[PDB]
């Protein structure tokens, strides 16, 4: 809905305090009960918080559920990684007959430790050369924080041409993933020495290469 | 145990119709508000209908009004949402949930969610190659094989190893979306070396809009 507004991000370290806010109106946060939501990347949302400072089942007293006029606030006391997550306040509108959401905030954990990036590349498979069709497949993994960049190299000239990079997505032991596949002809791979993936973080390069000997 | 069971998702063209299912077990549940509420892919929540526990009673988000209709059969506790004249926009994932009241509103017990695409391009089944073990990776501790999942329209694919019995060590990434408007994945696992000359590894890829359900064995390259 985003008749609420919360922040789209907020950042604290393990150990501390962070709250979010969520401001709407007379109509709606106002005279109406607020309920807080955590979503799990790819999962359905979790009620945490509902008559606005109310924890569900299992939820610890970490978690508290604030409001003041026309804003709600959630609270997060000694605050852990397993919290990293996206948080949406919930409520009643007396004026549309709707329930409404804030746009949701991505709540980061600060200080995670660096780590550099699991590469694996694959050539193409026999099955796909014999369809007369080619795909160099890089598998991206356990890297943190979630930003790399892909170049691709056939004998370490660069190809621009044929790349699909994902956008970097979240583990679920808070590191990230991605996937980069170069698309060539049977005859673009077999003439060439070797083709090169490689991925670079935190400006450091991680680099993999397969040749067509086999 | 208590729950939501939801069924119904998949591709259809702008015009066009699609129920969305959700069966509850555990609660009386001929009682209690139920409502659907969707989700557009990096976007946030949106609610989207709400009916009372008898049907008496419905709401509708002015996004949906003439178009989306709420109901339930109270005697096969099931709770639908027929979805008619879609369009691109109405392209999300949609949860079923259980409206409950005790000072105020909440929903309490959720659906796994489905995917709804909204768009005038087919169903195509993925093409699906073995990524064996390079003849190096091998001589050493741990080796990585896995299947690429070519080509594909809509999402979701699920790829299992073994049928199942092979959990540990998978990693399935995330489908990069090509300029061609299909989707490609990979699914990897990592697996002692040793095991590669004694032990069968086969992924088993379901593509349930195109009803592809393929098992490719994956064997190690002996090539030089
Ligand atoms: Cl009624």
């Amino acid at each position: 809905q985003s008749v609420l507004t919360q922040p789209p991000s907020v950042s604290a370290a393990p150990g501390q305090k962070v709250t979010v806010s969520c401001s709407g109106s007379s109509s709606n946060i106002g005279n109406h009960h607020v309920s807080w939501y955590q979503q799990l990347p790819g999962t359905a949302p979790k009620l945490l918080i509902y008559d606005t400072t109310v924890l569900s089942s299992g939820v610890p007293d970490r978690f508290s559920g604030s409001k003041s006029g026309t804003s709600a606030t959630l609270g997060i006391t000694g605050l852990q990684t397993g919290d990293e997550a996206d948080y949406y306040c919930g409520t009643w509108d007396e004026l549309t007959s709707n329930l409404v959401f804030g746009g949701g905030t991505k709540l980061t954990v600060l200080g995670q430790p660096k780590a550099a990036p699991s590469v694996t590349l694959f050539p193409p498979s026999s099955e796909e050369l014999q369809a007369n069709k080619a795909t160099l497949v890089c598998l991206i993994s356990d890297f943190y924080p979630g930003a790399v960049t892909v170049a691709w190299k056939a004998d370490s000239s660069p190809v621009k041409a044929g790349v699909e990079t994902t956008t970097p997505s979240k583990q679920s032991n808070n590191k990230y993933a991605a996937s980069s596949y170069l698309s060539l002809t049977p005859e673009q791979w077999k003439s060439h020495r070797s083709y090169s993936c490689q991925v670079t973080h935190e400006g450091s390069t991680v680099e993999k290469t397969v040749a067509p000997t086999e | 145990e208590v729950q939501l069971l939801e069924s119904g998702g998949g591709l259809v063209q702008p015009g066009g119709s699609l129920r969305l299912s959700c069966a509850a077990s555990g609660f009386t549940f001929r009682y209690d508000y139920h409502v659907w509420v969707r989700q557009a892919p990096g976007k946030g929540l949106e609610w989207v209908s709400a009916i009372s526990g008898s049907g008496g009673s419905t709401y509708y988000a002015d996004s949906v009004k003439g178009r989306f209709t709420i109901s339930r059969d109270n005697s096969k506790n099931t709770l639908y949402l027929q979805m008619n004249s879609l369009r691109a926009e109405d392209t999300a994932v949609y949860y079923c949930a259980r409206l409950r009241a005790d000072l105020g509103l909440y929903m309490d017990l959720w659906g796994r969610g489905t995917l709804v695409t909204v768009s005038s391009a087919s169903t195509k089944g993925p093409s699906v190659f073995p990524l064996a073990p390079s003849s190096k990776s091998t001589s050493g501790g741990t080796a990585a094989l896995g299947c690429l999942v070519k080509d594909y329209f809509p999402e979701p694919v699920t790829v299992s190893w073994n049928s199942g019995a092979l959990t540990s060590g998978v990693h399935t990434f995330p489908a990069v979306l090509q300029s061609s408007g299909l989707y490609s994945l990979s699914s990897v696992v990592t697996v002692p070396s040793s095991s590669l000359g004694t032990q069968t590894y086969i992924c088993n890829v379901n593509h349930k809009p195109s009803n592809t359900k393929v098992d490719k064995r994956v064997e190690p390259k002996s090539c030089d």
